[PDB]
């Protein structure tokens, strides 16, 4: 019964139009409960989840003042990097950054991230023991000097390690009804027919929280999923998601094909025969 | 770290000042705080960038600029007397560093008044214990200086000045009773007729006895 | 937010313990410190503490407890040196500003062995 | 730098029946760069009560999206979803099929 | 609750 919290940051710059786009989103397990957006109207941290929402006047005064100093870091960082590299100031850039913390069945600290990626691909990591910095290239080694001259994985390892768990745990007891709730897949299959001998069978998850599944196409045996069409999950909407999975069956085999559903609210991996 | 000047100062109603603060590592957050009595610490204005500038607790008859990330300069343009009290500046480093540590500055010292007539420098004498008195503003840095080196040893003077102040050298009769050697209470005064910063010491020699 | 600090003049004989108390009300507050000032003079840094836990480094010790709000110093081996005022201080982030506690006002009263 | 053709999916959260009210999904993922224009579609032109999602990203870094309409179905409506993004020569309309 | 050190790059 692990948890996690998230917050995802993305930064676009704008060639010839003005002041780059800062977006923000907070999650806890796959729910969002806070979003930042500069093109928006309040140009304020927002709840996107009812449980965030009477956590008072300090706590989005706050959030909000933080959320403005990493929208300045990274807007002072789209000319910096541009500056490493030489580029030119008529192309547009991405910057992205995570951190976030999981916890154990017991709610107790398990790990802590820290990532940072320019042009969609990483540039500089904190390590697993939140005492060491990876860089991805001779760029990125500039940033890692600077950073351990700024004493900034200290300060990161005391908020991951705490802060972060500290706050998760209480948004998991103020969201208990709807994060610690757990959706078992509403299971079913599927047959379509091309021809007399060409058959389709399509395994179905759907309704289920959270989005971790795992479906495998199986003959009693056989690795079929290796052969398995396999779409990504996707949200439904309501807070759940949906996902299936489809093997192209000579007919007359499809009867010894069983599918195998698995997720945290089954007991027993199903198995579908046909 | 953080410097600032001047360490005391005397102004009369109407008087503009500007007390200068720099500090030279590579902060971009710095503060400014007057200490009273009975509040304690209480921000008056500070700026997280260079060129950002916001008020704080008590911003009002200050003034305050920052055209540069090194130096955050605090203008009064017309001085009034409840301005008077202690000014610490400080800085954090803000974007540009991890260590979330404020440092403050040495301070300054600052008194205004409406209809000036004070400002009295004032009338030392040695008695082992010393004493300044009748002086005005409570602006003194008092030493004492045996044959012309001054001693910290023995020394112990009054936290603040009660204006009058107190201070006692105790050494034993072997040193005391030695002719030759000379004891001077010196007083350096902050001030602006004739009341100029000044040195009002008092003296005695080791009796005989 | 504010800071609510110990109490007023708190007297101890050289060689004893003083422990001072404090306690915030800001529940997102992540860094803390404790100041020392010397009558006449500014405010000197003497402790930061950013995980809930004791830090013991030197003399001093800090104690941090976050989900009571309330963090400590207890100075051990008191030399009369040690007579200042303490101030107590809490922030929530880079940019958010720092906030201090009235002071608590500490006197190491030294052993005199006859008079 | 990075790009990466977006994966697109038009679906509705509840199974199809005509008549009944649901809602139309069409779930863009895996982009790179974050500049992407997507459009629901009924009988081939646009639809104006359409929401979209706070853009967030995957562990390798790409981007995903969701836009949603509510609308009831029937046997000769069509439902189409239109996306835009600089890896693709032509806008790519995925048309919705009410098995998936 | 955010975290309240981010650095320039
Ligand atoms: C953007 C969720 Hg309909
Ligand atoms: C492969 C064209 Hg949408």
């Amino acid at each position: 019964g692990s948890h996690s919290m998230r917050y995802f940051f993305t930064s676009v710059s704008r060639p010839g139009r003005g002041e780059p786009r800062f977006i923000a989103v907070g999650y806890v397990d796959d729910t969002q409960f806070v979003r930042f957006d500069s093109d928006a109207a309040s140009q304020r941290m927002e709840p996107r989840a009812p449980w965030i929402e009477q956590e008072g006047p300090e706590y989005w005064d706050g959030e909000t003042r933080k959320v403005k100093a990493h929208s300045q870091t990274h807007r002072v960082d789209l000319g910096t990097l541009r500056g490493y590299y030489n580029q030119s100031e008529a192309g547009s850039h991405t910057v992205q950054r995570m951190y976030g913390c999981d916890v154990g069945s017991d709610w107790r600290f398990l790990r802590g991230y820290h990532q940072y990626a320019y042009d969609g691909k990483d540039y500089i990591a904190l390590k697993e023991d939140l005492r060491s910095w990876t860089a991805a290239d001779m760029a990125a080694q500039t940033t890692k000097h600077k950073w351990e001259a700024a004493h900034v994985a200290e300060q990161l390892r005391a908020y991951l390690e705490g802060t972060c768990v500290e706050w998760l745990r209480r948004y998991l007891e103020n969201g208990k009804e709807t994060l610690q709730r757990t959706d078992a897949p509403k299971t079913h299959m599927t047959h379509h027919a091309v021809s007399d001998h060409e058959a389709t069978l399509r395994c179905w998850a759907l309704s289920f929280y959270p989005a971790e599944i795992t479906l495998t196409w199986q003959r009693d045996g056989e690795d079929q999923t290796q052969d398995t069409e396999l779409v990504e999950t996707r949200p439904a909407g309501d807070g759940t998601f949906q996902k299936w999975a489809a093997v192209v069956v000579p007919s007359g085999q499809e009867q010894r094909y069983t599918c195998h559903v698995q997720h945290e609210g089954l007991p027993k991996p199903l198995t579908l025969r046909w | 770290g953080v410097t600032q000047t001047p360490k005391f100062q005397v102004l009369k109603t109407g008087q503009s000042m500007t007390l200068q603060c720099a500090q030279d590592m590579n902060h971009e957050y710095m503060s400014w705080y007057r200490q009273d009595p009975g509040m304690g610490l209480r921000l008056i204005h500070y700026s997280v960038g260079a060129g950002i500038t916001d008020q704080g607790e008590v911003p009002n008859g200050y003034n305050v600029s920052r055209s540069t990330t090194e130096d955050f300069p605090l203008r009064l343009l017309s001085a009034a007397p409840s301005q008077t009290s202690v000014y610490f500046c400080a800085s954090r480093p803000g974007l540009a560093g991890g260590r979330p540590e404020q440092y403050f500055g040495p301070g300054t010292r600052l008194t205004v008044t409406e209809d000036l007539k004070n400002v009295f420098p004032p009338e030392v004498a040695v008695f082992l214990v010393c004493l300044a008195t009748g002086f005005y503003p409570d602006h003194v840095e008092l030493s004492w200086w045996v044959n012309g080196k001054e001693v910290h040893s023995g020394v112990s003077t009054d936290p603040q000045p009660l204006y009058a102040l107190s201070s006692r050298l105790r050494v034993s009769a072997t040193f005391w009773q030695n002719p030759r050697n000379h004891f001077r209470c010196q007083v350096q005064f902050y001030g602006l007729a004739k009341p100029v910063t000044q040195i009002v010491s008092a003296e005695a020699w080791g009796r005989a006895d | 937010k504010e800071v609510e600090q110990n109490s007023g003049p708190l007297s101890v004989p050289e060689g004893a313990i003083a422990s001072l108390n404090c306690t915030y009300s800001d529940r997102g507050s992540q860094s803390f410190f404790w100041y020392r000032q010397y009558s006449g003079k500014s405010p000197e840094l003497i402790m930061s503490i950013y995980s809930n836990g004791d830090k013991e480094d030197g003399r001093f010790t800090a104690q941090l407890n976050k989900a009571s709000q309330y963090v400590s110093l207890l100075i051990r081996d008191s030399q009369p040196s040690d007579s200042a005022t303490y101030l107590c201080a809490v922030t929530t982030d880079s940019w958010g500003k720092l906030q201090f506690g009235a002071g608590t006002q500490v006197v190491v009263t030294p052993d005199i062995q006859n008079p | 730098m990075i790009q990466r053709t977006p994966k697109i999916q038009v679906y509705s959260r509840h199974p199809a029946e005509n008549g009944k009210s649901n809602f139309l999904n069409c779930y863009v993922s895996g982009f790179h760069p974050s500049d992407i224009e997507v459009d629901l579609l009924k009988n081939g032109e646009r639809i104006e009560k359409v929401e979209h999602s706070d853009l967030s990203f995957s562990k390798d870094w790409s981007f995903y999206l969701l836009y949603c309409t509510e609308f009831t179905p029937t046997e000769k409506d069509e439902y189409a979803c239109r996306v835009n993004h600089v890896t693709l020569s032509q806008p790519c309309i995925v048309k919705w099929d009410r098995d998936m | 609750l955010l975290f309240g050190y981010p650095v320039y790059v």
